[PDB]
């Protein structure tokens, strides 16, 4: 414990007015002699006036309780505990919440306004422990008005956090920036209970159930279209499920090791379908150019390289010819070693896909190739309208629903792509 | 795990300090066990018995709920009695729910909601002395959860300054611990006791032995 | 709950302001708010009311000044 002057000085610091009996507190007496207070002025526990019984301290758990004697309602019980730091048990209770987290890549997430940010060139930190303020006990809460011991709770909570966790763990969740939907049935978590999914990427628009309905014409007449581009004939009877599939393979959060390749003719709503999926989806989808997959990614810098970091899904299209003389096919050395479940740190599970006019040409063919070859292809041959209903973007859940409906069918029961050798 | 079995049968010591011996021999007098309506029962015809709560085996089942007691020396009014109460439930749940997630590896945010969704309260009669226990329902643990969560509550006790917090009696967390039965005597010349709440007027609430998984 | 037909009522204890049911209190809440705190702090606060700071996307902190945003 501390000496037993700290001890008399914090008690007298309590009381506002002056002890008669001080000297005639010792080290081995202090819990029996009463103490009588010149009652000049009202104490501090009660406001009253002139006290007339003398109080009494008792010593429990390392705490010294001040109780008057006679009727206890009369002065209220005050309570000198634990003889230490008060800043340390703010740095604790502020821990206890699970609001901060530290992982691998060497920087913190702190969970402000339902959603977890991480940002190394500013004090998360020290907002946190502003915001959350109002949690913690009344005394608590004037103590951190002060920046300075803001930052000596902040160093308190750095210094007690040596475990590390790691973010993005579950591929069955679609983050939002207001909550998180889900792959299981279609129901959209918000606010607190999205707080155990630690998601650190976002679609970058809200989420609302009124357009996320069945009945309305909305859907009725997206399935018409999509039956003008896919209709229900037999050539297409073995494309629908991969194609579906694949779509839905959009959707998913594991890595991608398997290529996807759609064949077709001009003005074949190809171009359209990377329309509909990006209204879809948001700043998670991606486009790119040949200019990546016919050179080799680890020669020099390649920002793409750096941006797929998270990327749900990655699209390759206006790829020209490659059977011209002179013009350099594709590297199926790349195509290896983007295929790898990591490409320094590069979590990737971004789905690749392409749309080509041409057939490919491969320097080289083996086994492994053939073997994560899939293609795919439309059958039929106009409609502005939609077009704008896409500009304006008020198709996105009623396709959302038509990917969850085929994820259910294929994905749920496991995470799979069945791709075709054949071509 | 478990799943079937699940325990309904009240273990009962009926004398504090009872021989060992006697208690390996199942000894009537000293040891018996009733169900729920059996036990209303047998306190109802007799209101100056004095009956005791434990386990029987520990080695085999050892599912158990949430216990902790608390005992200040001081009559509090009622609306400070709230707040402290209040204070009480949300520090002690955040502590557990953070040991639960470090050590257990369980999920915090289930754990708080379980153990905020249904607690129960105890009074005493004496008007100089505050003291009561509550138990969580929808909360399950075995004992080495609870002696590893011992040195956690203990420094949680130190940590705080709250009345109702410091008063955690830690103690009770230790090998074949004993806990008084609500609504009996302590002392066979006593006449404080426990008494109910309105939130709960069933006895299978108040004890934590009875196991029942919804 | 429906109402508080019960009227509630208002207390003042260290400097905090308490807010209580009156009739049975265990049929409400009890709430507790601190009363001033800090001065600096209630200076930013006030500064801050008047949208005068304000953060952009990118991370800069944008003043008003003389008539014009300047950062």
């Amino acid at each position: 414990f501390i000496s037993f002057e700290d001890a008399i000085k914090r008690v007298s610091k309590i009381f506002i007015n002056s002890i008669i009996n001080f000297n005639d507190l010792d080290e081995n007496n202090f819990t029996t002699v009463p103490l009588v207070i010149d009652y000049v002025t009202p104490c501090a526990l009660c406001k009253k006036r002139s006290h007339k019984h003398p109080h009494q301290l008792s010593l429990e758990n390392g705490a010294i309780r001040i109780y008057k004697t006679g009727n206890p309602h009369s002065c209220k019980v005050k309570i000198v505990p634990l003889d230490g730091n008060k800043l340390f048990n703010i740095a604790q209770r502020i821990l206890d919440t699970n609001s901060v987290l530290l992982t691998e890549r060497g920087d913190h997430i702190v969970w402000i306004n339902n959603s977890w940010k991480f940002n190394s060139e500013e004090p998360l930190i020290t907002k946190l422990i502003l915001s959350i303020r109002h949690q913690l006990p009344k005394e608590y809460s004037s103590e951190l008005l002060c920046p300075r011991k803001r930052k000596t709770v902040e160093a308190n909570i750095r210094d007690m956090l040596v475990d590390s966790v790691e973010t993005d763990t579950y591929p069955d969740k679609l983050p939002f920036k207001n909550g998180v939907l889900d792959l299981v049935d279609g129901m959209f978590y918000s606010g607190d209970d999205a707080k155990k999914y630690t998601c650190t990427v976002s679609t970058g628009f809200k989420f609302d159930d009124t357009k996320f309905v069945e009945d309305s014409p909305e859907m009725e007449e997206l399935m018409n279209i999509i039956n003008d581009i896919q209709p229900l004939t037999d050539e297409n009877k073995k494309n629908r499920e991969l194609y579906e599939k694949t779509l839905s393979s959009c959707l998913c959060g594991a890595t991608k090791g398997c290529l996807t390749f759609f064949f077709g003719e001009t003005a074949t709503g190809k171009s359209t379908t990377k329309r509909l999926l990006k209204s879809a989806i948001g700043d998670l989808f991606v486009e790119t150019g040949q200019t990546i997959l016919t050179d080799v990614l680890d020669k020099g810098p390649n920002p793409f390289i750096a941006n797929m970091h998270l990327k749900r899904s990655v699209f390759c299209s206006e790829l020209p010819d490659f059977a011209c003389s002179g013009s350099k096919k594709i590297r199926s050395d790349n195509i290896k070693k983007l295929t790898e479940p990591c490409v320094i740190n590069n979590r990737n599970h971004a789905t690749i896909i392409i749309d080509t006019n041409y057939k490919p040409v491969f320097d080289r063919i083996d086994n492994a190739l053939m073997r994560r070859i899939a293609v795919v292809r439309f059958r039929t041959h106009l409609d502005e309208g939609l077009d704008g209903k896409i500009q304006n973007n008020r198709y996105r859940f009623a396709f959302l629903y038509l990917l969850v409906k085929w994820y259910k069918k294929y994905h749920i029961p496991i995470m799979k792509l069945y791709p075709t050798p054949e071509e | 795990d478990a799943a079937i079995r699940g325990n309904d049968v009240i273990f009962v010591l009926k004398t504090i300090g009872v021989p060992s011996a006697c208690r390996q021999n199942e000894d009537p007098r000293f040891v018996e066990a009733f169900k729920c309506d059996e036990l209303e029962r047998y306190i109802d015809n007799n209101p100056e018995c004095t009956l005791f709560e434990s386990l029987r085996d520990e080695e085999a089942y050892s599912i158990v709920r949430i216990f902790m007691d608390v005992d200040l020396d001081a009559c509090l009014d009622e609306i400070d009695y709230l707040t402290a109460i209040q204070d009480f439930i949300i520090e002690v749940s955040n502590c557990v729910a953070r040991f639960a997630f470090t050590e257990c590896g369980a999920i915090h945010e289930n754990v708080i909601k379980s153990m905020r969704s249904n607690f129960s309260l105890t009074k005493s009669t004496n008007r100089d002395k505050t003291s009561f226990h509550i138990i969580f329902l929808d909360t399950y643990t075995t004992m080495d959860t609870l002696i590893a969560m011992k040195r956690t509550l203990l420094e949680l006790s130190r940590s705080s300054e709250n009345p109702l917090t410091r008063s955690i009696d830690t103690a009770v967390y230790r090998r074949k611990t004993t806990l008084r039965v609500v609504g009996t005597r302590k002392n066979p010349n006593c006449d404080t006791i426990h008494v109910m709440q309105p939130p709960h007027d069933n006895i299978e609430d108040y004890l934590f032995t009875y196991v029942d998984m919804n």
